[PDB]
């Protein structure tokens, strides 16, 4: 009749207040009191403690488990290496057939702005800025002709899209290469554009319909973390089918099924399935 | 376990369920679907744990809906899904007695 | 579970009710003379796990005699190694003064209590002819001396298993198995009302007066395709009438 | 009237008199006094198997172990519906029942003679018990007009067919019984009636 | 995390590939534990 | 407590630091943590959810649901009247 | 005939579209989106029924008074409607992603997977499971010896009338075997020749 | 008449085969020959074509005339065998029923309303007028095509029959320990589908239990589904709806197609002591939410 | 808490049937041309 | 084994053990409506032989 | 599994191409499970024990499972003097060795379980081929519509063999009943008593005694003869499906052929990969007239 | 009740009920 | 499963099939040859 | 009926295993007895011992 | 075994369900609106564990069940050696 988990089968010295059972000794009322409020703010803080715990992210969890594994009793010192082993790679292309040249991240300087480009890629055409002639045309964004240049290349059944370069279209172009919808993205460092390469299904395309939020610069749209819970509930279904693209305050293009996991509310970019 | 559903056959009295009176009898019931309906008490015999609740967060469709609007606009002796009545007869019958 | 000097010998573990904190012991002794089963009072504080349900590790922790010589805390979950459904007790938690547990070098002579056997198959060891029918205690309405065919013929007991011609054989009571998959394939369900789980599956027979006309027109021109509402009625001119509980994928016919 | 409780002679709708008459709604039809059957003896059966049920599954005035007192009635309960069957079996459960193992709760004579009055008044399924009486018209089919309309003798003999009749189907053959087996009818006694 | 690992995935083929041309294709230790992890991630993939 | 809520705000080695142990050293209190769950708290523990669940089979066919009477199946027509049917129930 | 030639079907896994579809058969502006219940015009509700759609909503050109307004276009609007649903198993394959509806069939063998440690794992240390066959042999022995082989193991003339065991069919049969073969093949043309 | 013909074997008269028939019947029934006659039929086979022949030849009417007994008789004797019937009998007739009678119930067409009435019909002049068009009907296509019986001939899944599912597989071995034999031991024996063969092993339980007249374990299947358990209560608890989930209300999500790394790292690389703690079928509940929703279902626990 | 409930979805349209599946489509229900070796 | 055997078919069915059957019906179970949890099963060997 | 899969594979596809016969699919996987089983009794067996993989001399002791679960270690305290990277390094290389005992222990008694197999698997294998109508023909012979052609080859070299006696009705029935005659004469004979009375009788007795085991005690209660089940003279599962229905009889028959086609491919890609390694055979096809002269 | 035992249901033989 | 196997069973005919089982045997004409022996449902006209 | 006898008779008489050139019959990219090869082979050498 | 001598003159009709049923030339009601567009309250299956003082469900297939098989001859017969 043996045990295990446990070297000692029962504590000599360990009892228990009840089993004790000796008279009860109060110091006085207000001693009564202050105790009464210690424990139960400590039981406040254990259940507080014990939820959060419970609510801690996998990726908390695991980067926890790894640096609780990897740790030393002793906080040891960063040693000298190379001269570098941390750079950023560039990405691979060929010089050959390329639509833009891949330009290395050393040329930060010589790099230009979306609005004033400096010159690189000579050998292709430059995508001019789309601009309202006149007070009535609608106010073009930089959004919306990527988005109708991909829908166009998309029902011309193209393999390469040429579309301007920002943050927040190259965001966009992230996403949706995520979620699958485009075969893949590269930004080739150049200020004006990058490449997009379209994915196809079955003869039709895979993207169904893309549409900015905003026709105007002017308008902006903001969207509220209710109105993004409402796209995936779908008459009491959950539903991940159509991709909204959403971009907070923290300059992080993300789609809506992240804002709402996070609970954050950012401007709406497009929609796309 | 399935907690008493609202807005169900038994449930639901006769205005409610066809606009019209039936006899409220415990057997004989045809238009009810059931042939004797010995009434116990409703959780007297049954499990406590089986009572679950109840729940009426819907819409009872042939009773009341959204959007009430004609079905088809001719023939007009049509209406909405949510009135179905029978045709009223002419002359009923005429009581003697004063009462 | 193994039978060795007239006991047997049960290896299980105990865990608190959230399966956080557990101790496996390797050989207790099912006594069913114990009404409950009795514990050390160190595993009280090596099985408390503080969790969200319960505030405390127990949801009941009092004082009992067996002049408040035991704790009763509880419940803890009893995972039994030949048993298939768990055990939750109350068990008794002694100090060593009222009781010293270890007899020899790592026995701690623990004993399986009544209210645990009860509440898993053991229990049928209780019955006549049972392991433990001879270690229960004595009472009136038992008697361990006599062998389980009298008692059995005390009962009622004449003959064995299905040996008059009368009773029928206990392997005739299922001669068959219903498997959708392995014969006819699925089944064609349907339903008329709001949801498949709402409505019924019957559809309304040849005798409603919206078919009447529909299912004389086809009568009549059985060659072609009549226009109406009679194709919602079970009556269909095709040999295989809509009927609940069709195969519809089935080889043949 | 199983249904309402009312007697037959005074009163001939179900709920007549009764101020919490659920059988009577504000516009509904008076319901007339059901009599009594076995579907009605079913029905209390099923409820007084509810009602043992809960006798243990209720945890504010539930026990944790049935007591001798709600055996008895549900004996009394089973013999007084007329429940052959289910009372035969509710008394192989009870000798089987841990409780009785323990001694907690014991039998009786009085439900001894209960049980041994409601399988003697109840029909047989096979034999014929104190319930069955002689008739008069029987005659007709049987041609004796005194002896009762079953031999327990014959009854034997068509037991041993039958039962041969199962061994062969079983295996296929039948093994001879030897030459000097005799067949025992020692202790058939012919049905005595009063 | 380093861009030293780069991977095109079609519907049903993944094509994983080494880009180190300033070390002549030479992997670290890091590099080759993430190739590793690359590797035995794309070859575990369902539609793989 | 989302973003909503006002903010919750921010040479050797800390005071957080002394009481952290590797897992490989023995702990300091050997409390008897079951194995799954120890596997579990970790993300280590194989996670069956509830997704990996397929159909629930019938396992034994339910019963015959047999046609129920109703109003708009008699034998004679004559009981299916405007005036007296407004409905099968 | 021409319905039938046109006839169309739809994937009913999902009992009614998971997005907002918009097209124009003749002009006719035709949206179907999803719905708790099945919610539009008589015609084109009926003809969702027909489909077997149980929660799907359909919407032509808005207000009904919206020209065009005819029966064709009400039919032919909403059946290019059905026409041009995508099914989520469909979408989920152009995007090259597994549905969540699927991927129950994986857990039979990730099962397999986590129970394949310790002795299921194991080879035979010396076998691979492939035998070639280095050496020919045959077992056929003569019609003499083949006719009394089986003379005590199994009963007398074990090969009595077999047409493939034996080189003669008609070795070691009885005059009753053979009478009955012979009477059967001479007397089923009794009076051709 | 039905002790006189359907029992009583033991006056039941067979043909009699001679010692040629019985030397020809040996060789093929001990040792089959290729390409050999497969018309002849076992002796069982022949009895029981005696029996439903027995049974077929039936017909009611006057018992003085030909007619062994009356429609009023059978129904008198069916009316008292049926209340007489306990529960153990009403059992095995609802199987009978569900066997026999309701595939034909499923698959009866109104072509056959004359047969249906001739099974138990009070022999009128149409009867016989309606047997003389259906021989005419036979005529024009095929007899054993047009009959009732042979409706339900070709069933799917050839390979593992009802017939061989009736006796479980090393039934006594895993009924002496139960522990010993999880459900995956027992699946290895068959090469369909999960459910498919979770449902043949709790099917193959059940008709042992019967047999051995014991309790089965009606948590069981619970056990064998105890992941489609959970996701069947945390579908009713997410869409509140009472049943079973279905497809069309599941969620739509896409994942990557290699989404499964990270739980496929933990179960190869995941190790135990022994194989029943690898095995144990609680091995799907986790956290306390997970274990009221496993045993939310029976009060006792 | 998804407040909308499955129970109740859908109308009834009187008495016009309509399938509904219980996992898979029937189409796929067999896969025979895989399971016996029959693809090319 | 056989004892412990017949002891639970005794127990299940004590009308299969009579010459004459009387009838047989289902009565209510001391150990609740889950009494199988408990009672099921055939009767278990030791695991060390 | 994969080797075992692959031996009851190749019998069914001899078992259908040599004699015509169909073996049921339950039959075909019942095998196979009954390696699985065997299998996890070995494993449930070997949990049970112990291994000891030894690191650094004796300063590092790790205590396992043939399985490879990590039960115990014991360290030298010198041993914590080392960095982590060092120590997690030792007890890698201990618990290796502890793995690469337990991975011997296991190889052997899985050999066990493959002779086992074998051993239940012969009487298929004797009955397919041990009956008076059973060739085969050398694989480098031409095949024809008519008949196989037989190249020379060296046909001195080349000898034909034949397994089945000329003599009527030799049987493995009969050699195990001379074997039973036989040791009941040794038993029975004025040595045997003496011999019986001996240690090695009582041996002899305990193990091969299967008569004299008490009722209820597990084992055959008896020795009997050996499966006696040739292929041609016995009917499996051909006739039942052929009169049941006719598709399942040709799905069935489709798999034992594909079955017998991807066991001959099988072989012959193992004998290419022998004669690529012997050296007779280059690395791609160079003699087209034996493939594309068809 | 008993009385439709015993008839042709094609057969009434006082549609009108009056004597 | 984009392209499901359907209904592979040949114990009866297409055209045996369609009459068994299907409203579209008895209207011969008007099916186009394409969907002859295929359809396994009856179907309900409605005239718009 | 023409259509599913062919089937049917094809079926059954579709050969396997591995001929003379060590491929299956139906191989993908190499054929035997193109244009009755191997039948005006049989024709011009016949069974005479 | 309870047995008295009597004659049913008239047995009835096949409760098969499949009968041709008395044909009208003229329906009441001309509107088919109606069939398409009726509506009833929802019959939920299953409330409260489904337990009754007398089962429902059970004894009316049980009841169901005894006159099919009465009208089927207790289904022998029919079927033979497959
Ligand atoms: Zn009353």
């Amino acid at each position: 009749a043996k045990v295990y988990g446990a070297v000692p089968p029962l504590g000599a010295a360990q009892g228990h207040r009840l089993l004790h059972g000796k008279r009860e000794r109060e110091g006085s009322l207000f001693a009564v009191a202050n105790d009464v409020k210690r424990d139960e703010r400590l039981l406040r803080q254990q259940l507080n403690a014990l939820l959060e715990e419970e609510r801690m992210p996998m990726q908390a969890r695991l980067q926890r488990n790894e640096a609780v594994s990897s740790h030393e009793a002793v906080p040891q010192t960063p040693l000298v290496d190379l001269p570098g082993v941390e750079r950023r790679r560039d990405l691979p292309a060929d010089p050959i057939t390329r639509l833009f040249f891949q330009h290395k991240g050393d040329h930060a300087l010589y790099y230009g702005t979306y609005d004033k480009p400096s010159v690189q890629d000579d050998d292709r055409v430059q995508i001019e800025k789309r601009v309202p002639r006149r007070r009535e045309e609608n106010l073009y964004t930089p959004i919306y002709d990527f988005c109708h240049r991909i829908r166009e290349a998309t029902e011309q059944r193209k393999r390469f899209v040429v579309v301007p370069s920002t943050i927040e279209t190259r965001g966009c172009a992230r996403v949706m290469h995520d979620h699958g919808l485009v075969a893949g993205f590269r930004d080739f460092h150049n200020d004006r554009a990058f490449a997009v390469e379209l994915k196809y299904f079955q003869g039709d395309s895979t993207i169904n319909v893309i549409e900015p939020c905003s026709y105007d610069g002017r308008t902006e749209f903001e969207w509220s973390p209710k109105m993004m819970r409402r796209l995936l509930n779908t008459h009491g279904i959950h539903n991940r089918l159509v991709v909204y693209i959403c971009r907070t305050a923290d300059n992080r293009i993300i789609d809506h099924i992240h804002a709402v996991k996070e609970n954050i509310g950012g401007r709406g970019l497009m929609m796309v399935h | 376990w399935a907690p008493q559903m609202e807005w169900g056959i038994e449930n639901t009295p006769s205005q409610e369920q066809y606009q019209e009176h039936v006899p409220d009898t415990t057997d004989a019931d045809f238009r009810k679907q059931r042939r004797i309906q010995s009434r116990p008490v409703k959780w007297f015999y049954e499990s406590h744990y089986t009572r679950t609740g109840s729940f009426a967060g819907f819409q009872p469709l042939r009773f009341m809906q959204r959007r009430t609007e004609r079905e088809v606009r001719w023939p007009d002796v049509i209406n909405a899904a949510v009135q179905i009545q029978k045709r009223k007869p002419a002359a009923y019958i005429f009581k003697a007695i004063p009462e | 579970f193994r039978m060795s000097g007239g006991d047997m010998f049960v290896e299980y573990k105990v865990l608190s009710r959230d399966h956080r904190r557990s101790i496996r012991v390797e050989d207790a002794i099912v006594d069913p003379t114990f009404k409950r089963t009795v514990l050390p009072l160190g595993w009280l504080e090596l099985l408390r796990s503080p969790s969200l349900r319960l505030p405390t590790g127990y949801f009941v922790e009092e004082t009992v005699h067996v002049e408040a010589n035991a704790i009763i805390a509880g419940p803890v979950v009893l995972y039994i190694t030949g048993q298939s459904v768990p055990v939750v007790l109350n068990p008794y938690f002694v100090p060593e003064g009222t009781w010293d547990m270890r007899t020899r070098d790592g026995e701690l002579d623990l004993r399986l209590g009544m209210d645990a056997i009860e509440q898993c198959t053991l229990f049928s060891e209780l019955r006549p002819g049972g392991l433990l029918y001879g270690k229960l205690p004595e009472n009136p309405n038992v008697r361990r001396n006599e062998s389980l065919r009298a008692t059995l013929g005390r009962y009622g007991m004449k003959c064995d298993l299905a040996e008059s011609p009368l009773v029928p054989r206990p392997w005739t009571r299922m001669r068959y198995m219903f498997i959708d998959e392995l014969q006819r394939g699925p089944k064609l369900t349907e339903f008329v009302g709001h949801n498949p789980r709402n409505g019924t599956p019957w559809r309304f027979s040849q005798n409603t007066k919206y078919f009447r006309i529909g299912i004389w027109r086809d009568t009549i021109r059985r060659n072609d395709m009549n226009e109406g509402l009679h194709a919602h009625s079970s009556w269909q001119k095709s040999p295989q009438q809509s009927v609940p509980e069709v195969r519809f994928l089935a080889p043949y016919p | 009237c199983p249904r309402c409780s009312l007697p037959y002679s005074t009163t001939r709708y179900c709920g007549e008199g009764d101020v919490d008459t659920p059988f009577r709604k504000h516009r509904g039809r008076w319901a007339p006094h059901q009599k009594w059957g076995r579907e009605w003896y079913d029905v209390v059966a099923r409820r007084a198997e509810a009602l043992w049920y809960r006798a243990t599954e209720d945890p504010y005035f539930g026990t944790p172990q049935h007591t001798q007192r709600q055996a008895e009635a549900l004996l009394k309960v089973y013999v007084q519906a007329k429940q052959r069957g289910k009372a035969i079996d509710f008394m192989n459960k009870l000798r089987g029942s841990v409780e009785y193992l323990t001694g907690d709760i014991t039998i009786t004579t009085v439900m001894q003679e209960s049980y041994d009055a409601l399988l003697d008044t109840t029909p047989h399924p096979h034999l014929l018990t104190n319930g069955f009486t002689l008739e008069s018209d029987a005659a007709k089919y049987t041609g004796e007009v005194n002896k009762a309309p079953l031999s327990p003798l014959q009854f034997r003999i068509d037991m041993e067919m039958n039962k041969y009749r199962r061994q062969q189907k079983e295996e296929g053959v039948v093994r001879v019984p030897p030459a000097l087996w005799r067949l025992d009818t020692s202790a058939i006694v012919p049905y005595k009636v009063d | 995390a380093n861009r030293t690992i780069t991977g095109n995935d079609g519907r049903f083929s993944k094509t994983i590939m080494i880009n180190e041309p300033q070390c002549n294709q030479a992997l670290s230790a890091k590099t080759a534990s993430e190739l590793s992890k690359e590797i035995d991630k794309a070859t575990n993939a369902v539609y793989s | 407590g989302g973003p909503g809520s006002p903010v919750r705000g921010p040479r050797g080695y800390t005071a957080e630091w002394r009481d952290l142990r590797n897992p490989m050293r023995p702990p300091e209190f050997p409390t008897p943590w079951e194995r799954k769950y120890r596997q579990y708290a970790r993300g280590q523990h194989p996670s069956y959810d509830m997704v990996y669940a397929g159909p629930m089979p019938e396992i034994f066919p339910m019963r015959r649901d047999f046609r129920k009477p109703t109003r708009w199946d008699f034998h004679d027509i004559e009981k299916q009247g405007k005036y007296r049917t407004s409905g099968p129930y | 005939r021409e319905a039938f030639s046109n006839i169309i079907a739809v994937d009913l896994e999902q009992e009614g579209p998971m997005y907002p579809v918009r097209v124009n058969a003749d002009g006719v502006r035709v949206l179907l989106y999803p719905a708790r219940r099945i919610v539009a015009n008589f015609r084109v509700a009926d003809i969702l029924c027909a489909f077997g759609f149980q929660h799907a909503g359909c919407r032509i050109n808005l207000k009904a008074t919206n020209n065009p307004k005819s029966p064709t276009h009400t039919v032919e609007g909403v059946f290019e409607a059905v026409k041009a649903l995508r099914s989520v198993s469909e979408i989920a394959a152009s995007r090259g992603k597994v549905p969540h509806s699927l991927i129950y069939n994986i857990y039979p063998y990730l099962e397999e997977i986590r129970r394949r440690k310790g002795m299921m794992a194991m080879h035979p240390p010396g076998k691979d499971g492939l035998l070639m066959p280095d050496r020919v042999v045959d077992n056929r022995l003569p019609d003499h010896l083949k006719r009394g082989y089986y003379d005590d193991v199994y009963w007398k003339d074990f090969f009595a009338g077999s047409d493939e065991h034996l080189n003669e069919p008609r070795m070691g049969l009885r005059g009753d075997e053979m009478r009955r073969r012979l009477e059967e093949a001479q007397t089923s043309p009794a009076p051709t020749t | 008449w039905y002790l006189q013909n359907i029992l009583s074997l033991e006056l039941l008269k067979l043909k009699s085969k001679t010692n040629a028939e019985k030397i020809a019947t040996y060789r093929s029934y001990m040792r089959s020959l290729a390409s050999g006659k497969d018309n002849t039929m076992s002796d069982d086979d022949v009895i029981r074509n005696i029996i439903k022949e027995r049974w077929k030849t039936l017909e009611f009417g006057d018992r003085n005339a030909g007619y062994p007994c009356t429609f009023g008789d059978y129904i008198q004797f069916l009316n008292e065998w049926f209340k007489s019937l306990d529960e153990e009998g009403m059992q095995r007739l609802r199987e009978h029923f569900d066997r026999r009678i309701r595939p034909l119930l499923a698959v009866m067409s109104p072509v056959d309303i004359l047969w249906l009435e001739a099974l138990t019909q009070n022999s009128p002049h149409n009867k016989e007028q309606l047997q003389r068009k259906i021989a005419f009907q036979t005529s024009l296509g095929t007899p054993e095509f047009f009959d009732m019986s042979k409706r339900l001939r070709y069933e799917i899944n050839e390979d593992y029959k009802v017939r061989d599912e009736l006796g479980p597989e090393l039934f006594a071995l895993w009924s002496k320990a139960p522990e010993r034999w999880p459900p995956e031991r027992l699946s290895k024996m068959y090469g369909l589908d999960f459910t498919l063969v979770r449902k043949i092993l709790v099917w193959h339980h059940f008709k042992a239990c019967y047999d051995a007249c014991v309790e089965p374990d009606w948590s069981l299947p619970k056990r064998l589904f105890a992941l489609e358990w959970i996701r069947d209560v945390r579908a009713r608890k997410h869409g509140l709806f009472y049943g079973k989930m279905r497809f069309a209300e599941q969620k739509i999500t896409f994942y990557s197609d290699r989404f499964l790394f990270r739980d496929l790292v933990n179960r190869r690389e995941a190790s135990y002591a022994n194989v029943w703690e690898m095995d144990d079928p609680y091995r799907f509940l986790q956290t306390e939410q997970d274990y009221e929703d496993y045993w939310g279902d029976n009060y006792d626990v | 808490k998804n407040l909308n409930s499955w129970y109740t979805k859908g109308t009834m349209r009187g008495g016009v049937p309509r399938i509904y599946y219980a996992w898979m489509r029937p189409g796929s229900f067999t896969r025979r041309r895989f399971e016996k070796m029959r693809n090319p | 084994y056989k004892d412990r055997l017949l002891s639970k078919q005794f127990f299940q069915n004590p009308q299969a053990f009579e010459v004459v059957p009387d009838r047989n019906e289902r009565s209510v179970q001391f150990g609740g409506k889950w009494e199988y949890q408990r009672t099921h099963g055939l009767p278990t060997v030791d695991r060390n032989e | 599994m994969e080797v075992y899969r692959r031996i009851t594979e190749r019998v069914r596809g001899a078992l259908w191409a040599h004699h015509g016969r169909l073996m049921s699919e339950r039959q075909f996987h019942r095998i196979l499970a009954f390696v699985y089983n065997n299998k996890y009794e070995y494993q449930i067996r070997f949990d049970r024990m112990e291994v000891v993989g030894r690191e650094w001399g004796g300063r590092v002791e790790v205590v396992t499972t043939p399985a490879g679960f990590l039960k115990r270690v014991r360290v030298n305290p010198c041993v914590e003097d080392l960095t982590l990277y060092q120590q997690q390094q030792l007890i890698l290389s201990a618990y290796a060795n502890a793995c690469a005992d337990g991975r011997k222990l296991m190889e052997q008694a899985e050999m066990n379980i493959y002779k086992q197999f074998l051993k239940d698997l012969k009487p298929i294998v004797m009955g397919i081929r041990d009956n008076p109508e059973f060739y085969t023909v050398s694989e480098n012979s031409i095949e024809t519509i008519g008949g196989v052609l037989q190249t020379g080859d060296s046909n001195n070299l080349c000898h034909t063999h034949r397994t089945i006696p000329a003599a009527k009705a030799r049987q493995p029935a009969d050699e195990v009943r001379a074997r039973q005659e036989w040791e009941q004469k040794w038993i029975n004979s004025p040595r045997g008593q003496s011999w019986a009375l001996t240690l090695r009788g009582k041996t002899y007795f305990a193990l091969h005694g299967p008569q004299y085991r008490p009722r209820g005690a597990p084992g055959a209660k008896k020795e009997t003869l050996p499966l006696d089940i040739p292929a041609p003279y016995t009917a499996m599962d051909e006739k039942r499906l052929l009169k049941k229905n006719w598709m399942a009889y040709l799905d069935n028959k489709h798999v034992a052929e594909v079955m017998w086609t991807r066991v001959k491919i099988a072989d012959r890609e193992k004998r290419q990969r022998l004669l690529q390694e012997t050296g007779r055979a280059w690395h791609r096809p160079i003699n087209e007239e034996a493939i594309n002269r068809w | 009740e008993y009385y439709r035992w015993f008839i042709q249901p094609g057969r009434h033989p006082n549609p009108s009920g009056l004597t | 499963d984009l392209y499901p196997e359907g209904f592979q069973w040949k114990h009866k005919l297409n055209t045996e099939y369609n009459q068994w089982r299907s409203n579209t045997w008895l209207t011969p004409d008007l099916i186009p040859k394409e969907h002859r022996g295929r359809f396994l449902c009856n179907f309900q006209l409605n005239i718009v | 009926m023409g259509e599913r006898m062919r089937a049917i008779i094809e079926d059954y008489s579709k050969g396997f295993g591995l001929g003379p050139h060590g491929h299956s019959p139906t191989h993908d990219t190499i054929h035997y007895n193109t244009l009755n090869a191997e039948g005006e082979r049989v024709r011009d050498l016949g069974y005479t011992d | 075994m309870k047995y008295a001598d009597l004659e049913l003159t008239t047995r009835g009709e096949f409760p098969h369900g499949m009968k041709e049923p008395a044909f009208v030339k003229k329906l009441d009601q001309n509107i088919p609106w109606y069939f398409s567009t009726y509506r009833s309250m929802y019959h939920w299956p299953i409330t409260g564990d489904n337990w009754s003082d007398l089962n429902e469900a059970e004894k009316h297939h049980d009841l169901h069940m005894f006159y099919t098989l009465a009208w089927w001859k207790l289904g022998e017969g029919i079927f033979g050696v497959d």
